[PDB]
């Protein structure tokens, strides 16, 4: 399910803006 | 008029941004609580004022970490557009001083947390309840915009909840005022706009099409563009394709793909008619803009004083005050 590949990509958590 | 709103808008903001105060108060007018957020951006803690008891939300910045990073300008600037903004869903600096080794940015709290953590909880947020938080980024983009000031950082991350279940637009180190374009490459891998990852010079639309990215994400409890890291992100965000859950409405879908538009001459918020094309999309339709503002609408969700319960744990770590100076220069107009 797409819902399952974004759990797999890991990026779940916060996210820190780019630097 | 909403038009006539806007018109005083700008002069307060002007009229404030010539005049920023300095060293408002002293760390030790506040008793630390807890730690509500850390990383590299620094640490916000919950902290309660020795002589009235309110709560306040204090930003501490390292600035030797602040040099290092070259964040110098980033966070002058955003403390200079806190305290010249002046909207509902902005969040408002009430307090500001600096120390021999670090700078203190005494914000309203927001009792009700993050929108990241209840929007991971939950799973998902039902269409009008994800419309009930999306006519609040739409009223603080029309403002921010007309005051020609790009947010630049939308995210669940950054949206507080307060009490009355209504958003505080959270972190303005990447916001700037700009009249046409700009060209730096900043603002947070997933809700990136095309036009930032392409290097090009771009506009305040960006914020738009983020906007498409949080409102998909609210909805399906996903972004709309994944990948295992940036680099792999951006490919997916220029190729542009978006599919959407099956739930999602014929109507969200529509609103959607008008502000997931690479293209910029078709992307809502950047037509002719402006945020209209937004405000009057049918999605919206039941949307009361003028009770959104006047926060006459009973939030979907609603998450003593000082409490906590909202936020993360995290361990808590010393304030440090340095017996020599530090940066002194550098921090001179903060
Ligand atoms: C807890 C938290 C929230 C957001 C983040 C992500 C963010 N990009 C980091 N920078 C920030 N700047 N001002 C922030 C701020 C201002 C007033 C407030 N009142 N109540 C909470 C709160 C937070 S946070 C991290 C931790």
């Amino acid at each position: 399910t797409t819902y399952a590949d974004f759990i797999a990509s890991g990026r779940t958590g916060r996210r820190n803006a780019i630097h | 008029s909403v038009k006539e709103f806007l018109a005083k808008a700008k002069e307060d903001f002007l009229k404030k941004w010539e005049s920023p105060a300095q060293n408002t108060a002293h760390l030790d007018q506040f008793e630390r609580i807890k730690t509500l957020g850390t990383g590299s951006f620094g640490r916000v803690m919950l902290v309660k004022h020795k002589e009235t008891g309110n709560h306040y939300a204090m930003k501490i910045l390292d600035k030797q970490k602040v040099v290092k990073l070259k964040q110098i300008e980033h966070t002058l600037n955003e403390k200079r557009i806190l305290q010249a903004v002046n909207f509902p869903f902005l969040v408002k600096l009430e307090f500001s001083f600096k120390d021999n080794s670090n700078l203190y940015m005494v914000m309203e709290y927001a009792p009700g947390g993050e929108m990241f953590s209840h929007l991971r909880r939950i799973g998902r947020f039902s269409e009008p309840h994800a419309r009930f938080y999306a006519a609040q980024i739409v009223l603080t983009f029309e403002y921010l915009h007309s005051l020609d000031l790009i947010y630049r950082d939308l995210k669940p991350e950054n949206l507080m909840i307060d009490q009355q279940g209504y958003i505080k637009v959270t972190d303005f180190g990447f916001a700037k005022r700009v009249k046409g374009r700009t060209w730096t490459l900043c603002g947070t891998p997933e809700y990136l706009a095309p036009e930032i990852i392409l290097s090009k010079g771009y506009n305040k639309a960006v914020d738009w099409w983020a906007l498409g990215v949080l409102i998909y994400e609210m909805a399906a409890g996903y972004p709309p563009f994944f990948a295992d890291q940036p680099i792999q992100i951006y490919e997916k965000i220029v190729s542009g394709k978006v599919r959407f859950p099956s739930h999602f409405s014929s109507d969200l879908k529509d609103l959607l793909r008008n502000l997931l538009q690479v293209d910029l001459t078709k992307r809502f918020g950047n037509l002719k008619n402006g945020v209209n094309d937004i405000k009057n999309h049918k999605w919206f339709a039941t949307t009361d803009w003028i009770a959104i503002y006047q926060r006459k609408v009973e939030a979907p969700f609603i998450p003593g004083p000082g409490d906590t319960s909202n936020f993360d744990d995290y361990e808590e770590e010393e304030i440090r005050v340095s017996i020599n100076e530090k940066c002194g220069k550098e921090f001179s107009e903060f």
